[PDB]
RNA sequence: AGUAGUAACAAGAG
RNA sequence: UAUACCUCUGCUUC
């Protein structure tokens, strides 16, 4: 419900042609966020 | 270099506002008057960092000819800003400077450098002269004790220490003569004459020294082997399923047999 | 098929799979705007835990006090602050008798340490309430204009150095019919310049003598200022913190030191004990309880945890703790170790920005002072805020603050606290039943271990130890705090199951890069990994794993990737060259473009150490050129090995101060700047060493700077000429 | 003290020149005499 | 709008 | 008011 959905094209994906589809949504961010989103590789280590 | 001072002192005396703070203030609260000033405690220095690294110029400079030896620009490359610095009220300048100087600028002197951070080097020889043995695994009943994180030159006392220091980087400034000068007299000879003729400040001697004479002891899980220059290499030496049979290189002790 | 994640739970247990339950990944919640809210919720709920007790207008401040404090015992299970002092004294008692000598060797010690201790050691306070601007600012900043306001008023103890006269001063200064302080004016002046119009006008700022009046400085004094706590994990909604002002730091300092000389004797006090010995301690304490009663001796654990910790704790209390265990100490130690509590007993409270007001048909919004707060109706706040600000009334004072004579604040008698808590941990029994109690605590959070016979008396054992606890003003939380039979417990997110698991989440955000420098941040960023194998137990795959983690994370941050690589930026151009120029490429550092060397066995060396030899020698002499310019005037929470080259530079000054009437504060800084890096020069140990003496600071120099003259003139360094040269200009001096 | 001084050469007379015969340690605070004291010797 | 969540940003200041 | 499609600022607290 937060997206806009366009229809734009077709690809042969896995052989065969799929529907390529344009997802479109006004978002936002912060400082804190985008830092935490580059230290998001640590994902790794807490399961590993 | 006195004369330097006192004219410098002359000049700064000059200053209505300098004249009555050198003269209002006391030794003591040299303490005070030099932790004085605009800047804030970074809350979140992980991300600020992250931030400021994203900036045009980050970096603060100190003021002297060094800095005048960086070019404001370098190939397009923005260095250097004519902007002060608010703290050091020298030039400010990006990261890029320093990938500058460290490629094209002045070549300095780096003898002494081996005998002034020889404590750290000490570890790099414990590790290349050290040999490796097996590897088991099984069960390690850990035991958390206080031991000593690395192995010193001469372990004494912080007061004690710091006299130690005072007798071999500002003589003059010692104070009151301790016994520990005449206790200590050979190893301060010693460091005395591995530190002159080095141009690294003092202030970073007397941090080394404090590193080599002042103890790290630190509660730790240990089994087996609880030596400093094993203790310094516990991460690699044992898990709680695994064991890691580990000879570092150096003379070891006699006690610790 | 669906995937579950929780039926890992099926094969693990919880305990040993406990770091997939902590989001650490994940962001920590931040505040947004003012706090006031948050502020005022803990003022009527403070006082909504002691509303039963004695209210009364305190006659120095005017300000409306209440005392829940041997007021009527609670009849429900509702956060009671009615503390009853016999039962506390009592308590104390029995940790006196069976800790003899404690009491009064702290005292002793915590005495012999104070009449030590100098005044700058109120520097390291971090953010402080300064009273002359009314603003959080540097503890330096916050003493500096205390001392200075302090010399207008004519109260010289700071000059003498220690702390007993400044806190002889402070005391005193309440004594003040009229307090005078310093704030800065501006005055234009021209200045001649070549601009046309031969003048330019610089705006000289120039200090201005203020009075406060002995009422509105005391209740400044007394005054707590308060903030939204940013970052807080495993918390949904958000909560206030609170600052306090330069005079209260130098009472409090004493009293937690003392509370602290206690704790460190106690065995049930996890105070301040390492996290690392805080097992050590616990295991050891379970390991005695179970093995006490072995006949059918059921040994439960009890998770606990406090609800209302701060908020009903009463300093009225603190102060007979302090009297009681100060007992065997000389009157002027008690007096000295009274204030603190007798000032948190009349404390007052700032209520933050205050709240904002908007019209959205507008598109306005306005924030209204807490003086403005209630100059507006009372229909015009939201449905909640309209019934905190009529319950604030009673507690609300004209110049916009509130009165907060019961409770704590967060993070203020911590050690002394706990001693509280240990104290109801010291009673172990009540009436002689079958059942024994002990424990460990930790401020808000403690551990109560409890063996008997039957369940049945242990669950009286615990009722009893809550009761017990209602008569020191702590409350259990019901809500959060649970029980079960000893084998496996939870304390200050340290999990054990028969031993202590680890918790490899909690420590995850520490793996990033720190931002101090990229010096630094490598010698902290491989100490983590390091230590994390050792403490909290990571494997060498995941380890080194977290090697790899940390270089992505600290060339992408530091914008410093290999010099073989085609990666493009503003550095990376310069480090290529680099990269072609430096024929001992593995010698670089990763800052300079250079390639990673680290692995599980070199963690603990400095990468300049390690890679020293591999260095050509222009590059290691630019890379350590004693003078260079990146590296500040150094002056010797954890520590990291480290060697100073050119990427140990710090960043510039925050600039936002430019453009605002504090402007002043970097010519009042830069001013000593240049006395302390002249005096530095004169003195060269003062940088490691704190110098000493009462004596004026130009002397010092004056005398050195003469005998440096002498000496380098007798000794045959210096010429006639620049001897007479220099006594002509110290002559005047 | 006082009337003592050392004339260029270096002998004593008694008073011009810019250099006492006797230093005097008595009297100033502590922190300086003894770094006066330890700077001559 | 949206981010976001018990209160804020979606620029501020001279 | 004008300078001001200018200037300063990005944790700098009122």
């Amino acid at each position: 419900p937060k997206y806009t959905v366009f229809r734009i094209g077709s690809l042969f994906v896995s052989g065969r042609e799929k529907s390529v589809y344009l997802y479109c949504r006004v978002n936002g961010t912060n400082k804190i966020q985008m830092k935490w989103g580059m230290e998001a590789r640590r994902c790794l280590l807490q399961s590993m | 270099m006195t004369l330097a001072k006192i004219e410098l002192l002359k000049q700064l005396l000059r200053d209505n506002e300098a004249k009555t703070v050198l003269k209002q203030t006391t030794v003591d609260q040299y303490n005070i008057i030099r932790k004085f000033n605009t800047s804030r405690i970074e809350k979140n220095p992980s991300l600020r960092m992250k931030w400021a690294m994203c900036s045009n110029f980050p970096l603060a400079l100190t003021k002297g000819d060094m800095a005048n030896r960086i070019p404001l620009e370098y190939k397009g490359i923005q260095l250097k800003t004519n902007a002060e610095d608010i703290g050091t009220k020298g030039q400010m300048c990006s990261i890029a400077a320093v990938t500058w100087w460290n490629t094209y600028g002045p070549i300095g002197d780096t003898e002494g450098f081996e005998r002034v951070y020889e404590s750290f080097f000490l570890r790099k020889m414990r590790l290349d002269n050290a040999t490796w043995g097996r590897i088991t695994f099984g069960p390690v009943e850990r035991v958390r004790k206080r031991v000593l994180l690395n192995p010193l030159t001469k372990e004494m006392p912080p007061d004690e220490a710091s006299n130690v220091i005072m007798e071999i980087l500002f003589p003059k400034e010692a104070g009151i003569p301790r016994e520990s000068t005449w206790i200590h007299r050979e190893l301060i000879k010693e460091k005395r004459e591995k530190l002159k003729g080095t141009m690294i400040t003092p202030i970073v001697l007397a941090y080394m020294l404090e590193r080599e004479l002042v103890a790290r002891r630190r509660f730790l899980p240990v089994a087996g082997a609880t030596s400093a220059e094993f203790i310094e290499m516990l991460h690699c030496l044992q898990g709680e399923n695994w064991r890691q049979i580990y000879h570092p290189g150096g003379n070891k002790l006699t006690e610790s047999r | 098929m669906n995937i579950n994640p929780y039926f890992l739970f099926i094969d693990v247990p919880i305990q040993a799979a406990i770091s997939t339950t902590f989001p650490y990944t994940g962001v920590p919640p931040y505040s947004h705007g003012t706090g006031t809210g948050y502020t005022i919720d803990t003022v009527i709920r403070t006082h909504e835990y002691s509303n039963k007790g004695k209210q009364y207008i305190s006659d120095v401040t005017g300000c409306t006090m209440v005392d829940p404090t041997n007021g009527p015992l609670p009849e429900d299970n509702e956060p009671s602050a009615y503390a009853q002092l016999d039962c506390v004294l009592e308590a104390l008692d029995r940790m006196d008798e069976e800790h003899p000598g404690l009491f009064q060797a702290a005292s002793q010690n915590a005495m012999e340490t104070l009449m030590v201790t100098t005044v700058d050691k109120l520097t390291q306070g971090r953010q402080t309430f300064d009273w002359t601007v009314c603003r959080n600012q540097p503890a330096a900043t916050a003493l500096n204009t205390t001392i200075t306001s302090f010399r207008l008023n004519d109260l010289n103890g700071a000059d003498k150095g220690g702390l007993i006269p400044f806190c002889q001063d402070i005391i005193d200064s309440l004594d003040r019919p009229e307090m005078t302080f310093f704030s800065v004016k501006n005055i234009k002046k021209k200045l001649p310049a070549k601009n046309r119009k031969g003048f330019l006008i610089k705006r000289i700022p120039m200090k201005v003598k203020d009075k406060i009046t002995k009422v509105e400085y005391i209740k400044r004094a007394l005054s707590l200022n308060t903030m939204t706590k940013d970052a807080e994990r495993g918390k949904l909604k958000r909560r206030a913190i609170a600052t306090a002002g330069i005079q209260i730091r130098g009472f409090v300092l004493v009293v937690e030191n003392l509370a602290k000389n206690i704790c460190e004797n106690l065995e049930q006090s996890g105070l301040p004990v390492g996290g690392n010995e805080k097992k050590a301690k616990l295991s050891n304490a379970v390991a005695k309880m179970l093995s006490n009663c072995p006949p059918g001796g059921i040994s439960m654990t009890v998770t606990g945890d406090n609800t209302k910790w701060n908020e009903c704790l009463n300093p009225r209390i603190f102060l007979a703790m302090t009297e009681r265990i100060t007992r065997d100490s000389p009157i002027w130690f008690r007096d000295f170790c009274s204030i603190a509590p007798v000032l948190f007993s009349n404390k007052i409270a700032r209520l933050g920005k205050g709240f904002m007001i908007t019209s959205k048909t507008k598109r306005l919004k306005a924030q209204i002072p807490c003086p403005d707060l209630f100059s507006i109706p009372l229909e015009r706040y939201n449905e909640e805020t309209r019934a905190k600000l009529k319950k604030l009334k009673p507690f609300f004072n004209e110049e916009g603050t509130a009165s907060l004579s019961p409770g704590m604040m967060m993070g203020m008698f911590n050690m002394l606290s706990t001693v509280l808590g240990v104290a109801a941990l010291g009673i172990k029994n009540i009436g002689n039943k079958e059942y024994l109690w002990d424990g460990l605590q930790s401020s808000d959070d403690f551990a109560l271990f409890v063996n008997a016979k039957d369940e049945e008396t242990c669950m009286e054992g615990i009722n009893d130890f809550y009761r017990t606890c209602k008569l020191l003003g702590i409350n259990m939380s019901k809500k959060k705090s649970y029980c079960n039979e000893t084998g496996m417990f939870e304390f200050t997110s340290m999990f054990y199951r028969d031993g202590f698991v680890s918790n490899f989440a909690m420590e995850l955000p520490s793996f990033g890069v720190a931002g101090v420098n990229e010096s630094a941040d490598m010698a902290i960023g491989m100490t983590i990994i390091k230590n994390n194998m050792i403490n909290n137990g990571m494997g060498p795959a995941t380890a080194q794993t977290a090697i790899q983690l940390f270089i992505a994370d600290y060339r992408y941050t530091y914008k410093c990737h290999r010099g073989d690589s085609k990666v493009e930026g503003k550095r990376m151009k310069i480090i290529k060259e680099l990269w072609e120029n430096t024929k001992g490429r593995d010698g670089l550092l990763v800052a300079d473009g250079g390639p990673n060397i680290y692995n599980l066995r070199n963690l603990h060396i400095p990468e300049i150490v390690l890679k020293y030899n591999l260095m050509d020698p222009e590059y290691k002499g630019r890379l350590l050129h004693p003078q260079n310019p990146f590296v500040g005037h150094l002056s010797i929470k954890m520590d990291y090995d480290a060697v100073s080259g050119t990427h140990s530079w710090r960043t510039k000054r925050n600039r936002s101060i430019l453009n605002t009437d504090q402007r002043n504060m970097i010519l009042e800084e830069q001013c000593y700047a240049k006395c302390c890096n002249l005096f530095e020069a004169c003195f060269n140990s003062a940088s490691y060493r704190k110098p000493v003496g009462q004596h004026s600071m130009l002397e010092a120099m004056a005398h050195r700077l003469r005998m440096d003259a002498r000496l380098d003139y007798e000794s045959g360094r210096m010429s006639k000429d620049d001897f007479e040269k220099a006594m002509a200009h110290l002559g005047e001096i | 003290s006082d009337m003592n001084f050392l004339d260029e050469e270096g002998k004593a007379y008694t008073a011009q020149n810019l250099r006492p015969q006797y230093e005097v340690i008595e009297g100033m605070p502590r922190t300086i005499a003894w770094m006066v004291q330890r700077s001559l010797a």
